[PDB]
């Protein structure tokens, strides 16, 4: 029986953008210590791996590992009721047909309750991270944003080279 | 030493060069790099454009590159992360 409270719905909405535009369905594994989710694009050249710990939520309690997989384009439509600054809560039970999404904000007036019906997806979970990589770098995400956006204008094919 | 981004397409070509450095006022705008091996890898722009979406989640992006495996792009959350593994092109 799951109950997980994001302090601001913006966060979760933003996290789903990372999957959307590149993946269709997805299993979300909920366990004592948080949520993990994995998805592979159609051509199988991109994997998206998500992990959210307990500390990222406001409240979080999950007393039983539960997979609730779902259509993301369906889920994002519910997220459009988002506000970004609203206190979003996720509820489930032992073996659930639906996840419940629960919005609230500062005035007691506006508590909306949504419900998305779940699906069966076959979980072929993938652990493909290597120990050693040839090179590691980190830079501002906004800076990276620009380089990719810019070079995408000239070619379908960007080449990274470290020497 | 040097990180180099190159798109060489139909209409023309573009080239960005960045050097690793440490910053004083804002240490979160620094460019970190440790290089065990030279890398030379091509990726589909299509996919990098889906990947960069995660900028809205974290200040920094952590890239791991290898000729042996799919590259890893990571945006860290407060107690969590969002990863993107993308396979480079064969040719």
């Amino acid at each position: 029986m799951l109950e997980a409270k994001f302090e601001e719905a913006s966060l979760f909405k933003r996290i789903i953008d990372g999957f959307k535009d590149c993946v269709q369905l997805v299993n979300f594994q909920c366990k004592e210590d948080g949520i993990i989710a994995q998805a592979v694009d159609d051509s199988r050249v991109l994997l998206v791996s998500l992990e959210i710990g307990v500390e990222a939520f406001q409240e979080y309690r999950c007393d039983h590992p539960v997979t609730l997989g779902m259509d993301l384009t369906s889920l994002s439509k519910i997220l459009r009721c988002g506000n970004n600054t609203d206190t979003l809560t996720l509820i489930a039970d032992n073996t659930p047909d639906s996840i419940i999404l629960l919005f609230e904000d500062t005035k007691k007036d506006r508590i909306a309750e949504y419900s998305l019906k779940l699906m069966d997806i076959d979980a072929d979970f993938l652990k493909i991270e290597e120990l050693q990589y040839d090179s590691t770098l980190s830079l501002p995400s906004s800076e990276f944003s620009k380089i990719v956006r810019d070079l995408s204008q000239l070619s379908d094919s960007i080449n990274i080279m470290i020497t | 030493e040097t990180i180099k981004f190159v798109a060489d397409g139909d209409i023309g070509s573009g080239s960005v060069i960045i050097k690793p450095f440490v910053d004083m006022e804002h240490p979160e705008t620094s460019i970190k790099l440790e290089m065990d091996q030279p890398v030379d890898l091509t990726f589909g722009a299509k996919y990098l454009l889906d990947i960069i979406k995660g900028s809205s989640l974290s200040d920094r992006v952590g890239i791991r590159l290898s000729s042996e495996a799919p590259a890893l792009f990571q945006f860290d959350l407060k107690s969590g992360f969002l990863q993107f593994f993308l396979a480079p092109k064969f040719n």
